[PDB]
């Protein structure tokens, strides 16, 4: 029954001409204004608020006379360590390259019209919208702060071996950490270091999150390195979005890098001994669907994850 | 009947036990006056509950819910050891049985169904078995369930420990005002009391009536009965096996603490409501059968809708998360359909989730032995034999041999004996 | 009566993929020389 | 099950973007 | 049973025991019995 369903799906499903009739159920409910708005409470700040603002009214280009917003940064930034950018941002080259102290910083931002910069003071302005705060915030960097999200994946197969499906298409499932900030579970990931590329940062922010042996556990064997390269050797890039990140301001916002290592033959993904370090509390292996509860726009990660593996969401 | 003085509580260390005053023991209980109380004041309600028709009477505490789950596991235990002597049979199981307190309304015939594997899982474990405090329900049939059991034992009797949010409960006034030991007291459960609408069991053998200062609110107690059936099966070394029967929304979340303390949850399949929002979930998320792939999240999110009515968006999200965070770890659910699967089938499923857990090895084939499971046994011990792990098979073999002889089970003597248990090696639990 | 909100969920979802197939001239009885039928065909495929 | 292995290994396997994480 | 119709079902079950009863079907008999049809709620088809 199980192969005659295979075969069944594997041949009925192998802009223009397309025409949408969702109107005449709904009405005049659809798509309006799908845009992201912060919550009005910094994470870990001591209570300040932002300056609250309707969903409609984020973008640059609609008119906004009565914006006013919060200047806030969080005192970790401010008493200024090595991953964090100087107070005065003038100087600073953005859109391209920029070395500081000798090592490369990224600065590019994925929008199509780029970053500009405020004339009076020479702080970055976010384009992807408003966000009722300016500053830095919990972010050291002024403008685009890199990260880079692993998303180590493998099918979900059953103890027989077989391939779980769901809705006609096979099902994934992804190492996922539980935050030590706000609780919630995400992909693991971390800002990119200062010379340093998205390579060398998604595969060691992973060893520190999702395995703890950042210094931490102790030292692994030699086909356990020998896996763990394998298995880190054949990774896709498969997005360069927008985070909608709460930590998001004016000034500074994050934008990731989302690499995909996925296990075909599930070896390599079997030998990982899965323990929350670093910045997180547990590491488990979830399955990736549409209703996932995810930190920030971790679900679009998975999304496109999903949409490059043809698997289920 | 002269009330006691002073009270036998078993040290931290599990090397003997210590006696001392009562009111030394009870001050470590708060009670919350109003719900702006936070740090609360002694609790002073304590003593026995008497019951119609009942000739033994049961005991009553009042704790708070910021209290520690071992203190109240101490004097359960410091009761029954004052009682029954040293020696008393300890649990091997920990059933927890939750569900429905209202909306429960389920057919005969698979209330016997049910009724059948509960009896027969408690008899042959001699198993504690924690529910809720009150006369409605899933409760008020597990207590009829223990009524019947309670008549054919002579010496021990298994507890039936209610666990019910205090503030509920009519007799709760009575309860409260007066002297500490209040030895005896009648508790009726036809009085009249305008705030207050639900009594307690008359069938269960033990109270814990957990207080947050709260007049008329549910589920305040589903935190602290997890972690007190956690903290039992840590100090008994037996598994904890909750079992889910319909319900409500305080199940989903009696469930979810429930998988959060590492507790194996049983959910019985076709008996409705949130047991089968649990059962599609966990079919949804792991079960490889054919008749399960046109399952989705959206059917999930409409069954969440339909039986809990969430009201809103936030609430149904949240209700869908918890419920698919519940089934998340495959070992610690194991469904079992009331209708397609046979009749004596549900003590499998128990067994089951005993065996999903990951220490007390010597114990699980301890339970292996009493639910007559020959071959899961030979299973156990085959991929043990597989998987390396000589010492702690060494280690457990004498004691699993001495039990299977203390039980009269010759087939498990038989195969323990065949797995280099020395017959002269044996050792008794006691010392002479 | 009205839907129900996971029936008005599952309609829009069947509505939201239909393809037009073919826009021809219909030979229907109450075509005229000054007034006749032609259609717009459009196709709602339910794959599941 | 030999088949349904065959059947899975054939519809789950039928420069620009790849990246090489093996320095860390 | 599984698709709920409680209503019906024990609207029935008394008049199919009862017929049940009439021409000879011990197994019917038990097995009517099992589905929650009180043997004391029968009821006669005509009236006394
Ligand atoms: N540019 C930076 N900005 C802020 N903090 C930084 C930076 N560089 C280093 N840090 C340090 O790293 C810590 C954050 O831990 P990481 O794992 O490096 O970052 P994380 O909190 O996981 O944030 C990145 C996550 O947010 C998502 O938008 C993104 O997808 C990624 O998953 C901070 O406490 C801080 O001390
Ligand atoms: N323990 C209880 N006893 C009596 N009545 C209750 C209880 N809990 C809730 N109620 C009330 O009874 C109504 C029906 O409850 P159900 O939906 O049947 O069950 P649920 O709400 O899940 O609560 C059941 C309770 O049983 C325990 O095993 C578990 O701790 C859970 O709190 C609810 O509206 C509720 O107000
Ligand atoms: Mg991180
Ligand atoms: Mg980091
Ligand atoms: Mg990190």
């Amino acid at each position: 029954i199980s192969f005659r369903f295979s075969l069944d799906q594997q041949a009925t499903k192998i802009p223009i001409n397309r025409l949408n009739s969702a109107v005449a159920v709904h009405g005049h409910t659809a798509e309006a204004a799908e845009w992201y708005v912060p919550p009005e409470e910094y994470p870990k700040s001591g209570g300040v608020k932002r300056y609250l603002i309707d969903a409609s009214m984020v973008p640059l280009s609609i008119m906004c006379p009565s914006y006013d917003p919060v200047e806030y940064t969080h005192p970790s930034v401010a008493a200024q360590p090595v991953w964090a950018d100087p107070a005065d941002p003038r100087k600073i080259k953005f859109n391209v390259k920029d070395e500081v102290n000798g090592k490369v910083v990224d600065r590019t931002s994925c929008h199509p019209s780029g970053i500009s910069i405020d004339s009076n003071t020479g702080r970055p302005i976010n384009p992807w919208g408003r966000t009722g705060m300016t500053g830095r915030g919990l972010l050291g960097k002024w403008g685009v702060n890199q990260a880079a999200d692993t998303v180590v994946t493998r099918w979900k197969r059953s103890p027989d071996g077989s391939i779980l499906e769901r809705d006609g298409k096979k099902v994934l499932e992804f190492v996922a950490i539980q935050r030590q900030d706000n609780k919630m579970w995400a992909i693991p990931g971390g800002f990119v270091d200062n010379g340093e590329d998205v390579a060398l940062t998604s595969g060691r922010e992973f060893m520190e999150e999702a395995l703890g042996m950042g210094t931490s556990a102790d030292l692994m064997s030699a086909e356990s390195k020998d896996s763990l390269a394998a298995l880190f050797s054949s990774g896709t890039i498969v997005a360069r979005i927008y985070c909608e990140d709460p930590r998001n301001t004016d000034n500074a916002w994050v934008e990731t890098t989302c690499v995909n290592f996925h296990d075909e033959s599930g070896r390599h993904a079997a030998r990982l001994k899965l323990q929350g370090g670093d910045d997180a509390e547990h590491a488990r292996w979830m399955m990736v669907h549409g209703g996932l509860n995810l930190f920030a726009s971790h679900r679009t990660l998975l999304q496109h994850v999903t949409s490059a593996l043809n698997a289920y969401f | 009947s002269v009330a006691a003085k002073t009270l036998l509580i078993e040290n931290e260390d599990g090397k003997g036990s210590t006696r001392m005053e009562v009111q030394d023991f009870m001050k470590r209980f708060h009670m919350h006056a109003s719900e702006d109380d936070k740090t609360g004041s002694p609790s002073t309600a304590w003593g026995t509950l008497r019951f119609p028709t009942k000739e033994a009477t049961a005991p009553y505490l009042r704790l708070s819910v910021n209290d520690d789950p071992e203190d109240a596991l101490l004097f359960v235990k410091a009761m029954l050891a004052q009682k029954y002597g040293e020696t008393y049979d300890r649990p091997s199981l920990i059933l927890s049985v939750t569900g429905g307190a209202r909306n429960f309304t389920l057919p005969p015939r698979l209330e016997t169904a049910i009724a059948k594997g509960l009896r027969l899982a408690a008899q042959r474990t001699n198993a504690w078995v924690v529910t809720g405090g009150t006369n409605t329900g899933v409760m008020k049939l597990t207590g009829q369930i223990m009524e019947a059991l309670s008549k054919t034992q002579s010496h021990f009797i298994p507890p039936t420990i209610g666990i019910a949010t205090y503030g509920v409960i009519i007799g709760g006034d009575d309860m409260t005002r007066g002297e500490p030991p209040k030895i005896g007291l009648e508790y009726e459960m036809h009085k009249k009391d305008p705030p207050k609408t639900t009594p307690l069991d008359d069938n269960h053998n033990l109270f814990l009536l957990v207080d947050d200062g709260s007049t008329n609110k549910f589920g305040k107690e589903i935190k602290f009965r997890a972690a007190f059936e956690n903290a039992a099966g840590q100090a008994f070394a037996a598994p904890v096996v909750t079992i889910v029967v319909q319900g409500g929304p305080g199940t989903l979340g009696t469930a979810l603490q429930a998988v959060r303390q590492g507790t194996p949850i049983v959910v019985v399949d076709g008996s409705g409501l949130a047991a089968d929002v649990l059962a599609y979930a966990y079919n949804f998320m792991h079960n490889p059968l054919t008749r399960f792939k046109s399952y989705t999240i959206d059917d999930l999110r409409q069954k969440v809708a339909q039986t809990f009515n969430p009201k809103s968006s936030q609430q149904l999200t949240n209700l869908l998360d918890s419920a698919l965070e519940c089934v998340q770890d495959p070992n610690l659910v194991v469904v079992y359909s009331l209708q397609e699967s046979g009749i004596d089938e549900f003590d499998d499923c128990i067994l089951k989730a005993i065996f999903s857990s990951q220490g007390k090895l010597g114990n699980k084939l301890k339970q292996a032995m009493y639910f007559d499971q020959l071959d899961v046994a030979k299973r156990a011990l085959s991929e043990a034999s597989k998987n390396g792990q000589h010492n702690e098979i060494a280690a457990c073999i004498n004691d699993n041999l001495m039990a299977a002889m203390m039980h009269n089970k010759p087939h498990f003597v038989e195969l323990y004996l065949g797995f280099d248990a020395k017959i002269y090696e044996l050792k008794p639990s006691e010392e002479v």
